[PDB]
């Protein structure tokens, strides 16, 4: 995944309605039951999904079993550690044990170890203080591999977005009680807000008709219409900035 | 509306018997869960530190080994 | 169509203002718009399915 | 799980034991 959520062009996760009166309903709680059960459900599910994991010729055979899971030592990294061939990932972790039980670090004072005598013959420096990084490098250098044989001589998505849709038709009937309920309330001062805002909007989708192809290739825009007024007007403005 | 009413107030009763029945049987997978995590920690950390002290000898007698290695 | 315009915002408004108001004098029926999200042959097959979700987990 | 790490810290005693035996064998061979 991102360091950002997933922006997505369906709704996720819709609201519930809350002044519906719920003496009619008495079923928004109950249902509000239900998803903080499912969502501490799903808060053990992903921390459980977070917790599982937290002449005479020589004979040269390239064998199937060449793998890296036992994975050869340098005998100075073996005597450092004292497993044979184990695993690389296992060479680091008891290279890094050995220094944090000697104490080398410090009593970058993190950083630069006290090279001990072992420490000195694994790695072959002879420094006194020396970086970790470098320290932990040359341990994918010291390792060598395995050697052959040498023989010489869903639906929860479509379920959540149903789930969505089937929010969103409950949203609707909640408004449309609501409003013919504030209209039972006061039918005055949502009338008068009806046949003001329905004016309103009435003006808002008709102010924008005379940008068409040939009404404007024609000349009934321009020509007589100072009742219309809105354009041949500017013509004042616009040529006195250069717009032309 | 009357075939609405019918299944509009029967339902109520069999939707919060059902949700609290669903929360009796959650809660119980829970506790049983819960508790059975609690043992694997236990377990875990015991293979650990037995397992952390198994090292500390490894290393240990890697050290004892130098001592046996300057006397010849 | 995934986006929306102020046209697309004012025709949305409108059409939805206009047909409430056209309910209290009920000169539209709105009666396929009922039925369809009662369903009350769903709503009882919502119950049937509740209901064997009693018998299913008791 | 609850099998599988004792099944582990067990074999890893076991060996404990017989690395213990390998300490005995440090006491015969001076």
């Amino acid at each position: 995944t991102q360091t950002n959520p997933v922006p997505v062009t369906y709704p996720t996760d819709a609201y519930i309605p809350t002044y519906l009166p719920d003496d009619k309903v008495s079923n928004l709680a109950d249902l509000k039951k239900l998803i903080e059960m499912d969502s501490r459900l799903d808060l053990y599910l992903t921390r459980r999904r977070l917790d599982t994991s937290i002449l005479r010729c020589s004979i040269t055979i390239q064998l199937r079993g060449v793998d890296g899971g036992k994975v050869q030592y340098s005998p100075n990294l073996a005597t450092l550690i004292g497993m044979q061939t184990g695993s690389v990932n296992d060479a680091v972790y008891s290279i890094y044990k050995y220094i944090l039980i000697n104490n080398l670090f410090v009593t970058p004072e993190l950083g630069e170890v006290k090279l001990d005598s072992l420490l000195q013959k694994v790695l072959d420096t002879n420094a006194a203080h020396l970086p970790l990084m470098n320290v932990v490098q040359t341990v994918n250098k010291l390792v060598s591999p395995l050697p052959p044989i040498i023989l010489d001589y869903a639906e929860d998505t479509a379920k959540l977005r149903e789930i969505t849709k089937l929010a969103l038709q409950l949203n609707s009937s909640a408004q449309k009680y609501q409003f013919f309920h504030e209209l039972s309330l006061h039918p005055r001062e949502t009338l008068t807000h009806y046949l003001w805002s329905s004016k309103q909007n009435e003006l808002v989708l008709q102010g924008d008709q005379y940008f068409n192809e040939d009404a404007a290739r024609t000349s009934d825009i321009y020509s007589n219409n100072n009742n219309d007024r809105s354009l041949m007007g500017n013509i004042s403005l616009l040529y006195s900035q250069g717009r032309l | 509306r009357e075939i609405s009413e019918k299944y509009i107030e029967e339902s109520q009763a069999i939707i919060q018997e059902l949700v609290k029945l669903t929360m009796e049987k959650l809660e119980s997978k829970f506790t049983k869960l819960c508790d059975l995590e609690t043992q694997l920690e236990m377990e875990k950390l015991k293979y650990v530190k037995e397992s952390e002290k198994m090292l500390n000898d490894r290393l240990s007698l890697s050290k004892q080994i130098l001592d046996l290695n300057k006397s010849l | 169509y995934n986006n929306v315009t102020l046209k697309n915002l004012t025709a949305f408004q409108l059409l939805s203002q206009r047909e409430n108001i056209c309910e209290l004098l009920n000169l539209v029926e709105s009666t396929e718009r009922h039925n369809s999200i009662i369903n009350p042959e769903r709503q009882r097959m919502s119950l049937e399915e509740m209901k064997k979700m009693l018998d299913a987990l008791k």
